[PDB]
């Protein structure tokens, strides 16, 4: 039904789960989001999430893309990520190479405020904080990107496009009604094929709103209102991973 | 890093330090989701999140 | 000529069970009435 | 059903009346086959205005045509050319205001050269301009698809290179399979042809 | 075996996008008259996106025609016109920006308008060394071989150091450059730092933000 | 003789290419024809590739 | 009627590079060339034609220009949120001469917006934040020396 | 995965050797088919006509067997793809102009840069023994004006590895 999740609806439905933004930052978001969508070539830019930090200047992260094709049996989005301490001015997040991608997963802890911070590892390796910031966003999006099933379909030239005739998913409480965004529409891969205890779903049968929370990544929330057929997701908190999931459950 | 993080971190309500009436507070790092806010004579503490 | 092509098209059937002429006519009528956003993509995506 | 070429000049653009012009065009029964916002350079404008070469108004016309982006549009209607000219109105804005006040020249034009719009005149010029600005836009399947016209085109455009390519293929005599010979002749045609040069680096 | 070589100046935008230039050639044919007679020929050259500098386009059979020998080919050598922002170095662009010292240290976002009609805001990831550089992948000239991949935009940083510094400014710089680690700071040190930060970011009488006159 | 070789080697597709060129009326018919022949030799394998992919997908389902 | 339908079908789609009329002509031509004795598949034929259409992508004499709505108003609206950094003179590298914010007397506009929202009147909290920021911009101007902003 | 054909060389009631050839049935199918048909019905006793020391071993005439052209068929030129660059390359010989080819065949005994583009080559030797047989045949005791003084005659021939 919808073609792009809203910023007001996501911030409204996820307010209960603590996924909220500063009131001043909310006002700046309404103005500077369309500006960044035109300065860059992106045609669909939304707010991916907000990562906390040792200071009060949380990293507001926005994700946008132009083309979304299907190659090697997996739908790939040429996503572009932007970061901003406040909602006024956005900067860009460059991708990182494989050698740094392995040396950034060992830096556990909480990110600092100034994006010009360098961490040290072992000879000494100097890694910028923005590289660490990009790694955590990529790791979270790899395992948590959740969209309703059959919401995207394949057309000619192998492009995944929104299903304009989507009629919603029956039994929204079941995990089989949601799939990863990079899963091909034909493939029957859903959140059920993941680890059994990773995802928990709380569905309000009366108001027709469902909430999906990741236990592997506790800061990720996704909602899906069946009545109005709107879905959106956001991430709050740090981007660390819950390694010892077996003990928690 | 070799510097242990502090247990509490500041939280602001505006990106400008010249706002006339801006609320400010602290946020606990040991227990995530615990916040304290203060504006003049009105102070409050609240814990929302996972225990 | 054109009549030969029309007569040929009225004989060949299709997996859906109708002739190519009737199927294309129905698809064109559906496209004309609906007026989709992207007509060319909608031909292969929705109306067929 | 015919089609004609028409462009919205930069004078009708800088004030943002292009959307209103398109809405009026749609309200008057026309249909936009293709539209494109684009800015001409000096050489492109001079080539486009080739008919009025060496005229007294040519310098000011070409200077004005490249002062801002225009909109290029193709309009389709059974009586497209004459209907577009009637909606166009008189060639002079001052005369248009007196004659038909409810015409695009009176509503948006401000000067004899700044009539805010330009249109085709004759079907041949319209086809030429449509080919000039939209090379990939198909059309005119009757004048081009004629036996004598096709023979004349083949004789004087593709034959001089095709004969040499086929002679080279006959001399070389590659493998009897279709694909290798087709690839060889296509490579020769794209390698040495009269109009295009050879690229070296 | 002589050939006429002509420069062909193209802008960086034309090279990036792929232009279709029409050039005029003055061909001279020798006749019995004492003076020559010449004609103007129109040649269409199709430059592909991101062709390397120095590309030669040769038109065979076009050139001055002596009565006996067939005229030799004419050569067009592709060169780029100067650009206010970017100078190309092979397959990727190079941008030279003058950077403030405090920008280099604290960290700011350089603003670059690409050859394509897109803005770009590239943050400073660390303390920019003197003579160092920054790289933004996938923001340069497209590869001549493949029409999808591009080079990487290179920002060459030339620091702009402040001209004058007062004694109190130097004292503050020394304090900032020799501040102890936060695990070693005294309670008095922390209190003084908090007081100074509050006084510097004072909303009405602080100099954290000011309006230009 | 050699005309038979030419006719049953390049004769069939050349007529279709010439018809496409005269229908399109491009600016460089000689350049248009060559790219047309490259596309003509390219699409023959990809149509079978598409058939194979569709059959494999149906079998997997 | 029929002319309108024909024009609508001949409307050229920019991104796809072809029109309904051209696609239908190509499909019917391919069917006529095939002369299929067995059953056909409209979806299969349409996809195969779409993948087999020749698309000559030649260069264009003019560099593309972008179409985009004006952003001056939105940029001005954004410029009030964050305090602008003081620009420096490139010749000297030092910040340009500036003035401190002007001292003015205004009420608690955020509290006023909260009270209005509680009562059920006013302009809303989202606009109240913008109004407060704009009032701060007006008051802090040293050239526009004001004593009170309301 | 081509067709193979073997034949024996014998001079004056004395067996000189045997040779085996592979036919490029995927390069020159018509020439290969004609060569197989003639080796099935023909080449049974045709003497080796022309023997160049550092050139080629030539022969294979049917109706005359001494170097004149034969009637009843003319083989058109098929394709110039195999390049004469290594010894033991089998091809057909034609007149001074194309589309006059006959049963007359030749086997190269040395790299032949000049012969490409003029003679249709559609076969090759298999092993070193077959090439050494021709190399030894080069140094016959007496051969008069590029023809062996005795009758070097094809003793037998057959086809293998492919119907």
């Amino acid at each position: 039904v919808q073609l792009e999740p809203n910023i007001t609806l996501v911030l409204k439905h996820l307010a209960s789960c603590g996924a909220v933004v500063s009131a001043e930052q909310q006002a700046a978001l309404d103005h500077s989001i369309p500006i960044k969508r035109i300065e860059a070539g992106l045609r669909s830019l939304t707010l991916w999430g907000r990562l906390t930090t040792l200071n009060g200047k949380d990293y507001l992260v926005a994700e946008g893309y132009n083309v979304a094709s299907s190659k090697e049996g997996a739908a790939v989005y040429e996503t572009k990520y932007f970061y901003s301490q406040d909602g006024a001015r956005w900067s860009d997040l460059q991708p990182v190479d494989s050698e740094t991608a392995t040396r950034c997963a060992r830096i556990k802890g909480m990110l600092s405020g100034d994006p010009a911070k360098n961490y040290e590892l072992e000879l000494v390796f100097q890694i910028p904080e923005l590289a660490v910031l990009r790694c955590r966003v990529d790791a979270i999006a790899t395992a948590t990107s959740v969209i309703p099933t059959d919401s995207t379909i394949l057309n000619a030239a192998s492009q995944v496009v929104p299903n304009r005739l989507f009629a919603g998913a029956a039994y929204p409480e079941k995990l089989e009604s949601y799939q990863h965004r990079f899963s091909l529409p034909g493939s029957g891969v859903t959140l059920s094929q993941d680890l059994r205890g990773t995802w928990a779903v709380q569905y309000d049968a009366f108001k027709g709103v469902a909430q999906v929370r990741s236990l592997l990544f506790p800061g990720y929330f996704f909602y899906y209102a069946a009545n109005e057929l709107t879905w959106g997701s956001l991430y709050v908190g740090d981007g660390l991973r819950n390694n010892d999931l077996i003990f928690m459950l | 890093d070799k510097v242990p993080p502090p247990a509490w971190s500041p939280v602001f309500a505006s990106a400008s330090v010249t706002t006339r009436n801006q609320v400010a507070g602290v946020r606990s790092n040991r227990w995530p989701g615990a916040v304290c806010a203060c504006a003049g004579r009105h102070f409050t503490s609240m814990y929302v999140g996972w225990g | 000529d054109v009549g030969q092509a029309l007569a040929f098209l009225q004989q060949v059937k299709t997996t859906q069970g109708a002739s190519i002429y009737e199927g294309l006519k129905a698809a064109l009528a559906k496209v004309l009435e609906d007026r989709p956003v992207n007509a060319v993509e909608a031909l292969e995506t929705s109306v067929l | 059903l015919e089609k004609t070429f028409a462009l919205i000049k930069p004078d009708a653009v800088r004030a943002g009346k292009a959307q209103e012009i398109m809405q009026l065009i749609e309200l008057n029964g026309f249909t936009i086959i293709a539209k494109q916002k684009l800015q001409l350079t000096r050489a492109r404008a001079e080539e486009f205005y080739g008919e009025h070469k060496g005229k007294e108004f040519f310098p000011k016309l070409v200077n004005f045509m490249t002062s801002g982006p225009i909109w290029a549009l193709v309009l389709a209607k059974p009586g497209a050319i004459l209907a577009w000219r009637a909606l166009m109105g008189p060639t002079n804005v001052f005369k248009a205001r007196a004659e038909q006040p409810k015409c695009l020249r009176a509503l948006y034009g401000t000067d004899g050269t700044q009539n805010a719009t330009h249109g085709s005149d004759s079907p041949i010029s319209a086809a030429r301009e449509i080919k000039f600005f939209f090379p990939t836009l198909s059309g005119d399947p009757t004048i081009y698809a004629e036996p004598t016209a096709a023979a004349e085109y083949i004789t004087k455009r593709i034959q001089p290179a095709l004969a040499k390519a086929l002679a080279a293929l006959a001399r070389e005599k590659p493998s009897a399979d279709k694909f290798e010979a087709i690839t060889f002749v296509a490579g020769y045609l794209l390698q040495n042809n009269p109009n295009k040069p050879k690229v070296l680096m | 075996g002589k050939n006429k070589v002509y420069p062909l100046e193209l802008t960086l935008e034309e090279i990036f996008h792929g232009c279709l230039k029409k050039v005029a050639h003055k061909r001279k044919v020798l006749l019995f008259s004492g003076e020559y007679v010449e004609e103007e020929r129109q040649l269409t050259v199709d430059v592909k996106p991101g062709l390397p500098t120095g590309t030669r386009f040769v038109f065979e059979g076009e050139g001055n025609k002596t009565p006996k020998k067939e005229p030799g080919p004419v050569v067009f050598v592709l060169k780029p016109k100067p650009h206010p922002r970017f100078v190309r170095r092979g397959s990727d662009l190079v941008h030279k920006v003058t950077l403030p010292l405090h920008h280099a240290l604290i960290g700011t976002t350089l603003d670059i308008r690409t050859l394509d009609d897109r803005d770009l805001k590239v943050p400073i990831s660390d303390i920019m060394r003197p003579g160092s550089s920054l790289t933004v992948p996938g923001e340069g000239m497209p590869l001549p071989a493949t029409p999808s991949a591009r080079g990487n935009l290179v920002i060459e940083i030339d620091l702009l150091f402040p001209t004058h510094l007062t004694e109190t400014q130097k004292m503050l710089l020394r304090s900032a450059f020799f501040l102890p680690p936060p695990t070693e700071q005294n309670e008095e040190t922390k209190k003084a730092l908090r007081d100074y930060e509050a006084a510097f970011k004072h909303d009405l009488k602080g100099w954290a933000t000011v309006f230009k006159r | 003789h050699d005309t038979a070789y030419l006719k049953e080697t390049v004769g069939e597709a050349l007529a279709r290419g010439c018809a496409a060129a005269i229908s399109a009326q491009p600016n460089d018919p000689v350049e248009y024809l060559g790219l047309w022949l490259l596309k003509y030799v390219k699409n023959a394998e990809v149509e079978g590739n598409f058939y194979r992919e569709r059959q494999q997908d149906l079998q997997k389902k | 009627s029929v002319a309108q339908a024909l024009a609508y079908l001949q409307v050229h789609s920019p991104q796809d590079g072809t029109s309904m009329y051209d696609h239908l002509v190509k499909l019917v031509s391919k069917v006529l060339e095939d002369q299929p004795k067995n059953a056909v598949d409209l979806l299969e034929t349409s996809l195969l034609v779409k993948k087999s259409t020749f698309d000559p992508k030649e260069s264009s004499p003019l560099v593309p220009i972008p179409v985009a709505p004006d952003a001056t108003q939105t940029q001005a609206a954004v410029s009030i949120f964050g305090d602008p950094e003081l620009p420096i003179n490139p010749a000297t590298g030092e910040p340009v001469p500036a003035d401190p914010p002007n001292e003015f007397e205004a009420e608690n506009m955020l509290g006023a917006a909260a009270v209005l929202d509680c009562l059920g009147v006013g302009l809303g909290r989202e606009l109240g934040v913008n109004i407060a920021l704009a009032a701060k911009r007006i008051g802090e101007d040293p050239k526009l020396a004001v004593r009170s902003v309301r | 995965g081509r067709t193979y054909c073997a034949f024996s060389i014998q001079q004056s009631s004395k067996l000189l050797g045997t040779v085996v050839l592979e036919l490029f049935t995927d390069i020159a199918p018509a020439t290969c088919a004609n060569f197989i048909k003639y080796i099935k019905d023909g080449y049974q006793g045709t003497p080796l006509h022309r023997i160049v020391p550092n050139g080629w071993v030539q022969g294979g005439d049917i109706v005359d067997g001494s170097g004149k052209g034969d009637p009843g068929f003319v083989l058109p030129d098929e394709t110039y793809s195999v390049k004469h660059d290594a010894p033991g390359v089998l091809g057909m010989a034609t007149g001074g102009q194309p589309h006059t080819a006959n049963t007359q065949f030749y086997i190269s005994l040395s790299p032949l840069p000049f012969l490409d583009g003029k003679r249709v080559a559609f076969g090759r030797v298999l092993n070193k023994q077959s090439l050494e047989n021709l190399l030894a045949l080069q140094t016959l005791p007496t051969f008069q004006n590029e023809r062996p003084v005795p009758d070097v005659v094809i003793a037998s021939c057959h086809v293998i590895y492919n119907p």
